[PDB]
């Protein structure tokens, strides 16, 4: 388990940490969401290439197919929250507190 | 006939691109089943030796498997030369 | 599978990629083909409870082949001890490992 | 007239000709005349590596024919 | 120096990863992702995954383009932030750089890191395997079998993406 | 014209591959000797490099199985030169 | 913590539309150079177009008062940079009407001759600069070679290339230089081809029509009420042309066809301009 | 002998765009009955040098509302991307024999648009943001057709290797088997490089700038030299992909001469259409691709997946 | 258009008031009406057909 | 049949302009190479040529003198260096040199 | 010699300047129409290296063609101040020079000089497209006689 | 090696041209030469407020469609299989849904750009 595995695993942790610390931006939040996807794609690519799991080389592709699909969903949701509330800071949508 | 011919002619006037694209799109699906060279394409792909033809141990009673590459018995693909 | 429709309906949907020793394209074997082949042939129908205790060394060989955890650890010790020994000056690499 | 346009092409055509000629000649010069061997697959690279080891001078392009064995 | 570019490339991947995870302005976040995405493509290329490397390069670039194409569309701030700007982003940024630089120091000085899992520093060149690939690249034939061995995956992926266009319009339509 | 030429290219590739199959036995035959030679050289050097260690019995198979496992490239070239490492691991990938 | 809404809908928040507003000039090359065109847009579709003008408000109407009738003649050449004799013809007719005096028949014929040449001048630049702003830059240069040819006729008769100061109350300054009519005939002989050169690359051009067809469409009564005149009435079905309804000078003797438009959009009026270019040749 | 090779590519490339600006006006002028530059040197053979030297000595200035860092890096992005993209082009023998050369050029060409809006966004100008937002959706929508057109044509290749086009169209030009895809490929190349049926990226008539909004002597020179280099290649890529040429393995000079001639002829056509058509409005150029190019694009794709199968003409993978 | 002049004299040798009818004045006054709904890139097209020379509107 | 005549006509210009050295002189200082009959010479050194076959506008031209009134004009030709008597003929205002 | 080296270097820069003037069209009045005739193929302004270019950030010389009305006078100064400044201003026509016909009006400044420094003055009403070509040629001569490096070497 | 040397040379060449771009031409600047350009008269204050364009729907479908082209990219190597019937059926299947998604996107306003 060489150091490149450490780099991208520790990377995904900061993607997890980055997502879980929304400061003032939904768009920057979605950035960290797609950020997670890099490390998962990159680690998955390293795994099935190292192990010569040739039939499983499709798995990183199918990750990406369902990757941007969420990415489109996030921005489409971001379209209306910014459209009808003006901005994208995740603090002005607290009307559901009650 | 009258309903179909009027529709095709009208679409051929206003939106030539769509009636065009639907044509080649339509032909792209139905000829490949009809055309007889599809089996040749399978045979050409099958006949391509990417891997080694690993020898199989001769314990006798294998008349069809050749003992030498130049032997007559076995899969011969002279049809490729003719085709 | 929770509700195994693949077993009942008798078709394959994902039981072709779940393992490394399946029919890969153009018979390209995986790295640890033999190691997992023994492991699966070891614990087949024996149950997960019995598999985790009986087919244990086969899994350990297979898991090691996947990561080379101990083998790389062995190589790490060879290089480190060689480095300090060469640096101190006891012995020098033989000419075959120079060119 | 229109033929006055051609000097604009000529100084460009010669300039665009250089990369094609330079790369073609550099490969031949740096590989002893023969074209640079292309390895699109590991098997091609395996031949090249065996060529480097066999030649003795650690040059893949330096080739030994029948005279190496006897 | 060319000992093994895997760690160096993955380091820039993490530093670029640190960037947009610190919550900059969204446009600067795209740059922080792109450098990580570009060098991430470099990591996979170095490991033999030639097709997959350029694959994530092309898709992501288009993906993140519409990302920060959107940010300037309706998510822009009238006074945009920057890597320095607010102390929060400044604090979030510098925290990431000092963090990763601590782990790599913790990584390269004993080579027996045991955080969560085990991580021993011996060189990612080692895990490579000796063997030819015939006249075909293994990765290309693996992802080519999607149309022969993965007909089930094609159906679910195709249907989901088709539904993906339905939801996008349906969500964004409104009224 | 494309149909005929592509068929000819397929026939050429068959000839190319058939040529490859002919020399595979030699390349396989020599390479196994080189790999065994490299491992043997590593084992002798490992014995010399560790003789005063507490317990490093020469050449213990980490895998419990007695069959041969295709060796790591690391354990082959590990103590060899830097140029040997780069030309071996990132040789085909970097050859552009 | 206030109670949740009864219909599960909150009142709409503060309006968040900013509607980016800019000034489209006067530096903009396609804004005629003197437009401070400010527009309101719904993001990209314009809502109102407030054309701030006065960026070239030279006090012409006040300066005319202080000059004599002859002294005020050059001002009308400097109102419309392209309609030179047409501008002076209007002022000359006004001064002659007050004076109850008519010009000699030769002077009238020269007026309508150079009046139609002028109509070629404005139409040439109107269409070509329309192509320039649209994006087609090539027909600009071809027909502005001919504009130089007509500029020679302006200079050969009056002395200056653009501001002729030629048409004056009571006729014209001086007679035509000998041999000018031959050059006018020579130039007009090939101008039919040059018009076909212009119109062939745009009239049927798919890009051109899509850039003008069904754009800027005005109705009939809308154009009449808005004070629109000239082509804009002609381009939208209204059959009106002062050259036929209220003939001035000897316009009651020349025969020509007014190109009434049908759709009223940009493309129809541009066609009317091109046809008005061809029709002037018959009048010439 | 690799630094010499690289500098035997960079210098000829920058000199090719250098005098393309002269063969632009000298061709544009002659097509609009003008004469083009013929004063600076004989026949204008020194005008671009006079242009270039001025554009590296007249005062550059960052905008007061600029973002310095992104303002400076955008010219770096444009120029380096343009140069690095010529790398796998298979002039007889390609400089870098990439196994996936086609995918490489697609990826980096999709990156040359980050320069245009990073320049636009950092410039903090109303015309800058408009031009930046015009260009991005312009290129990516034109990119969907770019990817599929390349794939449909290359299905007869059997691989993405650029060198194999030499072998593929050895006897027959590729355009004779994929001319319908050739037409949309040429139009898309006109659109990715922003020439002038769709030069709306600059939008000089309606946006005065947008390629380089406040960009000055140096940075303006880059954003020009980074797109005129794309002009030469996108026709070199068209030439290599569709109009093949005879390539004797012993005398590559004949192929280089032929290859250069096709690029020169194609580049003239890029200049030729530039002065023969009006400007597409934004919705029109988007409508043309999303509503007329794409339906034909997918249909001809399905044709080219099936075509080798029905005719048993699957090309060799190697 | 319909270029015209409202010339007012007083019996002297100079005009008393020379109002200049501007064909483009009413034309440019209607630009907002014609630009209703059309995209901004069509604003150049609907002033190109306008034929507004800016020495007449401004006078 | 006409290309060979064109090259011969183009080759004749080098003999027309006093040899090759004169040809580059006109090319590098007058930007034209067309030859034409010498209609006259003025006192300041300007050489006036005319060629009626050229279309109206280029049928007459002047090659400016190298030096006039203590100011070198080899590379510094000015449009006002024409004497009034020749200015009339040059501007096509009349046909009488 | 150092002076000789600075002499040739100055000439190289001055040649690069005078051989590429990019006017930023301030087309205001009938003076602009005649200037476009200079761009017309009859005189072909482009052939002299001088080609029309918008975006004053990418232009070298101003060509004031037409009357300068007091309302737009701030615009003239603003577009003048935004030029990367090896920069020159050419005034076309009597109106731009000193007011011309509208010298006595209430809303026309008596000359473009009062707003911007003015290089070569082009007289006319309008100056013929050939006269402007002579004017631009005069500016090229003025750029030729610039001793920027010689002055720096002798500071 | 070869690829990174080429990448390095390009960025150094580009950066050097910037360095001589901003340093060789000396500067005599002020606060009015750095003012944002707005075709003359003063800007009203913009270029960073939300500038909402209309092609957002088709901008995001490009991202969806760009994933389709990723899925159908491996086709050149997919033809080199022994079961082209299944490969042909699946290859056309992805194209059909890609066409179907565009067609349904077309019918419901879709490609039309909001006013
Ligand atoms: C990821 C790493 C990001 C690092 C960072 O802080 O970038 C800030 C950097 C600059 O932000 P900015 O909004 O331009 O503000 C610059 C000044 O604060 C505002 O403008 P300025 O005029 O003050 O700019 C000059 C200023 C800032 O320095 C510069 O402008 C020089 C270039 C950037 C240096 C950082 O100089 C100094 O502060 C003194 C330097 C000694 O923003 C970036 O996006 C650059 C990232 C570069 C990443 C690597 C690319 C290869
Ligand atoms: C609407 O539509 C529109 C368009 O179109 C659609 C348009 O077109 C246009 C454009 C307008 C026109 C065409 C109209 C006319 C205008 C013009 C012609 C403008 C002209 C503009 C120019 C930029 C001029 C271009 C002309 C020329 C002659 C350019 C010439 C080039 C050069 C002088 C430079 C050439 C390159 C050189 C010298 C490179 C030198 C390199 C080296 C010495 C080596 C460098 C590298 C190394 C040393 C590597 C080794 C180093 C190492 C390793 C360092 C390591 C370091 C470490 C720290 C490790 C517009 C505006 C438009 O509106
Ligand atoms: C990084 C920096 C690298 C620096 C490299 C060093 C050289 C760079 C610049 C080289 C050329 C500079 C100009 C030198 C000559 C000059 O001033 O010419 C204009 C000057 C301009 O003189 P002028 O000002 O009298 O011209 C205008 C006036 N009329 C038209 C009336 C004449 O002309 C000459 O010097 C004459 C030169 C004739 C030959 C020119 C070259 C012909 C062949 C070209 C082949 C292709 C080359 C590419
Ligand atoms: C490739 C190009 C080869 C030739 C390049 C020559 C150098 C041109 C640099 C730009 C002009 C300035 C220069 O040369 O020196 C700056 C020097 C700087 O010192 P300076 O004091 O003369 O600067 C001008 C005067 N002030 C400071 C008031 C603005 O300026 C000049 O030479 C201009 C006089
Ligand atoms: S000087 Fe004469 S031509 Fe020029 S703008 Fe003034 S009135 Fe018009």
């Amino acid at each position: 388990m060489p150091l490149v595995y450490m780099n991208i695993i520790m990377a995904f942790a900061i993607a997890l940490a980055g997502l879980l610390m929304y400061r003032s931006h939904l768009m920057s939040s979605l950035l960290c969401l797609e950020g997670m996807m890099l490390s998962l794609f990159i680690m998955s690519t390293l795994i099935i290439l190292n192990t010569h799991f040739t039939l499983a080389n499709m798995m990183p592709i199918i990750l990406l197919v369902f990757a941007a699909c969420e990415a489109a969903l996030g921005l489409s949701l971001l379209v209306m929250v910014s459209n009808t509330y003006g901005t994208d800071y995740v603090q002005n949508l607290n009307l559901l507190q009650c | 006939a009258g309903r179909i011919a009027s529709f095709l002619k009208n679409a051929w006037a206003k939106e030539p691109v769509l009636v065009a694209s639907f044509a080649i799109g339509g032909l792209a699906i139905i000829l490949p089943s009809l055309s007889p060279y599809t089996n040749y394409a399978i045979r050409i792909n099958r006949a391509t030796p990417y891997n080694y033809p690993v020898p199989l141990r001769d314990d006798g009673n294998m008349p069809d498997v050749p003992s030498h590459p130049q032997d007559p018995q076995g899969p011969s693909l002279e049809w490729l030369k003719n085709l | 599978p929770f509700f195994d429709v693949q077993k009942r309906l008798g078709l394959d949907l994902d039981r072709w990629m779940t393992i490394q020793s399946a029919e890969q394209p153009h018979k390209i074997p995986g790295r640890c083909h033999a190691f997992e082949k023994e492991w699966i042939e070891c614990a087949h129908g024996i149950g997960g409870i019995r598999a985790e205790k009986e087919c244990k060394i086969e899994f350990d060989d297979f898991v090691e082949c996947l990561l080379r955890q101990k083998t790389m650890k062995r190589l790490s010790a060879i290089k480190r001890q060689r480095d300090k020994l060469i640096k101190e000056g006891k012995y020098t690499p033989p000419p075959h490992h120079l060119g | 007239m229109w033929f006055e346009i051609l000097p604009g092409i000529a100084v460009m055509a010669a300039c665009l000709f250089i990369p094609g000629m330079a790369t073609a000649h550099i490969h031949k010069f740096t590989n002893g005349g023969k074209e640079k061997r292309v390895a699109h697959f590991s098997y091609q690279w395996n031949l090249m590596e065996r060529d480097r080891c066999i030649s003795g001078v650690n040059r893949y392009h330096v080739t030994k024919g029948l005279e190496n064995i006897d | 120096m060319t000992m093994y570019i895997a760690f160096i490339l993955s380091t820039i991947f993490v530093i670029g990863f640190v960037g947009f995870s610190s919550k900059p302005s969204p446009i600067y976040g795209g740059l922080g992702l792109i450098v990580s995405g570009g060098v991430g493509c470099g990591i996979v290329l170095n490991f033999g995954g030639s097709f997959l490397g350029l694959m994530v390069f092309l898709i992501y670039l288009g993906g993140m383009l519409v990302v920060f194409g959107y940010t300037t569309a309706m998510a822009t701030e009238m006074y945009p932030e920057v890597w320095v700007s607010n102390k929060t982003v400044f604090g979030a940024f510098v925290s990431g750089l000092m963090m990763e630089f601590c782990m790599v120091y913790y990584a390269l000085k004993e080579e027996e890191v045991e955080i969560i899992f085990k991580f021993n520093g011996l060189g990612d060149w080692v895990i490579y395997d000796t063997g030819d690939s015939g006249f075909f690249s293994e990765e290309a034939m693996g992802i080519a079998a999607l149309y022969s061995y993965g007909t089930w995956l094609v159906i679910v992926t195709g249907w989901s993406l088709l539904i993906g266009v339905v939801v996008i319009m349906e969500i964004t339509r409104g009224n | 014209s494309m149909m005929k030429w592509n068929r000819e290219r397929r026939r050429l590739q068959i000839e190319d591959f058939e040529a490859r199959i002919a020399l595979m036995p030699l390349f396989q035959a020599e390479k196994d000797r080189r790999v065994l030679q490299m491992l043997r050289e590593n084992l002798e050097e490992e014995a010399i490099i560790m003789k005063d260690v507490p317990d490093w019995k020469v050449g213990e198979s980490v895998f419990h199985t007695t069959r041969w496992v295709t060796p790591m490239m690391g354990e082959l070239y590990g103590l060899r030169t830097n140029e040997e490492i780069l030309s071996a691991t990132y040789g085909f990938i970097w050859y552009t | 913590w206030k109670p949740p809404p009864w219909n599960d809908v909150d009142p709409p928040k503060d309006t968040l539309v900013s509607n980016l507003t800019l000034n489209f000039g006067p530096q903009h090359p396609a804004a005629h150079g003197v437009l401070r065109l400010v527009m309101e847009l719904s993001g990209e579709m314009v809502r109102k177009c407030d054309p701030h003008i006065g960026l070239l408000h030279r006090g012409t109407e006040k300066l005319i008062e202080y000059k004599t009738y002859l002294q005020a003649l050059p001002y009308f050449d400097r109102l419309d940079y392209v309609s030179m004799m047409c501008n002076e013809q209007a002022y000359s007719l006004a001064v002659e009407k007050l004076l109850n005096i008519q010009p000699p028949p030769r002077a009238q014929w020269i007026r309508v001759l150079f009046g139609e040449i002028t109509r070629l001048l404005n139409h040439i630049m109107a269409v070509t600069t329309h192509a320039l702003d649209i994006g087609a830059m090539t027909p600009f240069f071809w027909m502005f070679e001919e504009r130089e040819k007509m500029f020679e006729f302006y200079e050969r008769v009056s002395g200056a290339r653009m501001h002729a100061a030629y048409i004056r109350p009571g006729g014209v300054h001086q007679d035509l230089p000998l041999g000018l009519l031959d050059d006018i005939y020579e130039f007009s002989k090939n101008f039919s081809f040059r018009i076909d050169e212009l119109e062939e690359m745009l009239t049927n051009n798919r890009i051109w029509r899509n850039r003008t067809v069904d754009i800027g469409v005005v109705t009939a009564e809308d154009a009449l009420n808005y004070g629109f005149s000239g082509v804009m009435l002609r381009g939208s079905g209204i059959q009106w042309d002062l050259r036929k309804t209220q003939p001035y000078d000897v316009y009651d003797q020349v025969e020509f066809d007014v190109p009434i438009g049908s759709r009223g959009d940009c493309y129809d009026r541009y066609l009317c301009r091109v046809e008005e270019m061809r029709q002037s040749l018959r009048i010439i | 002998m690799f630094m010499i090779n690289i500098l035997s590519l960079i210098i000829p490339i920058l000199l090719a765009v250098a005098f393309l600006t002269l063969v632009e006006r000298k061709v544009l002028g002659y097509m609009q009955l003008r004469k083009g530059p013929n004063v600076v040197g004989p026949y204008g053979l020194l005008q671009p040098i006079a242009d270039a030297l001025k554009l590296v000595t007249k005062e550059p200035l960052r905008p007061g509302t600029s973002s310095i860092s992104m303002f400076i890096i955008a010219p770096i992005l444009g120029l380096s991307l343009a140069l690095t993209m010529w790398v796998p082009l298979p002039m007889p023998y390609p400089l870098i024999n990439m196994n996936l050369g086609v995918l490489f050029m697609l990826a980096m060409s999709s990156l040359a648009v980050y320069s245009i809006l990073w320049s636009g966004w950092a410039s903090n100008s109303k015309y800058a943001l408009i031009g930046a937002l015009r260009a991005v959706a312009q290129t990516i929508s034109y990119e969907v057709t770019l990817a599929i057109i390349l794939l449909s044509v290359l299905l007869m290749n059997g691989s993405y290797t650029l060198s194999t086009l030499i072998t593929t169209q050895e006897h027959i030009w590729m355009i004779f088997t994929s001319w319908p895809l050739a037409m949309m490929w040429f139009i898309s190349t006109l659109a990715e490089t922003n020439r002038a049926p769709f030069d709306l990226t600059e939008g000089e008539s309606e946006l005065v700038s947008g390629f380089n909004v406040e960009y000055a002597a140096g940075p303006f020179a880059m954003f020009f030299m980074a797109e005129y280099a794309n002009i030469i290649m996108m026709n070199a890529f068209t030439a290599i992909l569709f109009l093949g040429a005879s390539h004797d393995p012993h005398t590559p000079e004949l192929y280089t001469i032929n290859f250069v001639l096709k690029t020169l002829a194609l580049t003239i056509t890029f200049l030729w259409i530039r002065a023969s058509y009006p400007r597409f409005r934004y919705d029109q150029l988007m409508h043309l691709l999303w509503k007329s190019f794409l339906p034909l694009t997918l249909a001809l794709c399905m044709w080219h997946i099936s075509l080798p199968i029905m005719t048993a003409s699957i090309p060799p993978q190697s | 258009g319909e270029f015209g002049v409202y010339l007012v004299s007083d019996g002297s040798s100079r005009p008393y008031r020379c109002k200049i009818k501007a064909p483009g004045f009413a034309h440019l006054a209607g630009l907002d009406k014609m630009s209703k709904g059309h995209m901004l890139a069509d604003v150049v097209a609907i002033i190109g057909t306008q034929d507004i020379v800016f020495g007449e509107v401004d006078r | 049949m006409e290309l060979v005549q064109v090259l011969r006509r183009g080759l004749q210009q080098v003999s027309g302009h006093g040899g090759l050295r004169g040809y580059l002189r006109v090319l590098f200082r007058a930007n034209d190479v067309r030859v034409g009959t010498l209609v006259g010479e003025d006192k300041y050194g300007n050489k006036y040529y005319e060629d009626n076959k050229q279309f109206f506008g280029r049928h007459r031209w002047v090659i400016y003198t190298t030096e006039m009134n203590g100011r070198d004009t080899f590379w510094d030709v000015d449009g006002s260096m024409v004497p009034p008597e020749w200015h009339r003929w040059l501007h096509c205002m009349t046909d009488d040199p | 010699r150092g002076e000789y080296v600075v002499a040739k270097l100055d000439d190289l820069v001055n040649w690069a300047r005078r051989s590429s003037l990019w006017p930023m069209t301030f087309g205001l009045a009938c003076c602009a129409v005649e200037m476009m005739h200079m761009a017309a193929p009859r005189y072909d302004m482009d052939r002299f290296g001088v080609v029309f270019r918008a975006s004053p950030r990418q232009s070298d010389v101003m060509i004031v063609a037409g009357t300068l009305t007091n309302k737009m006078a701030p615009a003239l100064r603003k577009v003048y101040d935004q030029m990367p400044e090896p920069r020159y201003v050419v005034s076309m026509g009597s109106c731009a020079n000193g007011g011309g016909y509208y010298h006595y009006s209430y809303s026309v400044v008596r000359g473009c000089d009062r707003i911007v420094p003015v290089d070569i003055y082009v007289p006319g009403c309008p100056p013929t497209a050939e006269a402007l070509l002579y004017g631009i040629l005069q500016l090229q001569r003025k750029i030729k006689r610039e001793k920027r490096l010689r002055i720096w070497y002798r500071r | 090696m070869n690829i990174m040397l080429t990448l390095l040379t390009n960025v150094t060449l580009a950066s050097l041209l910037v360095l001589i771009a901003f340093w060789l031409p000396q500067l005599n600047a002020y606060s009015e030469k750095t003012s944002p350009y707005e075709c003359g008269f003063d800007p009203m204050g913009s270029a960073r407020l939300p500038f909402s364009m209309k092609f957002f729907l088709v901008a995001i479908t490009f991202l969806l469609f760009d994933l389709e082209i990723a899925l159908l990219l491996p086709l050149p190597w997919a033809s080199q299989t022994n079961n082209l019937k299944t490969m042909l059926t699946m290859a056309l299947f992805l194209l059909i849904l890609l066409a179907a998604s565009l067609a349904y996107e077309w019918t419901q306003k879709g490609l039309e750009w909001a006013e």
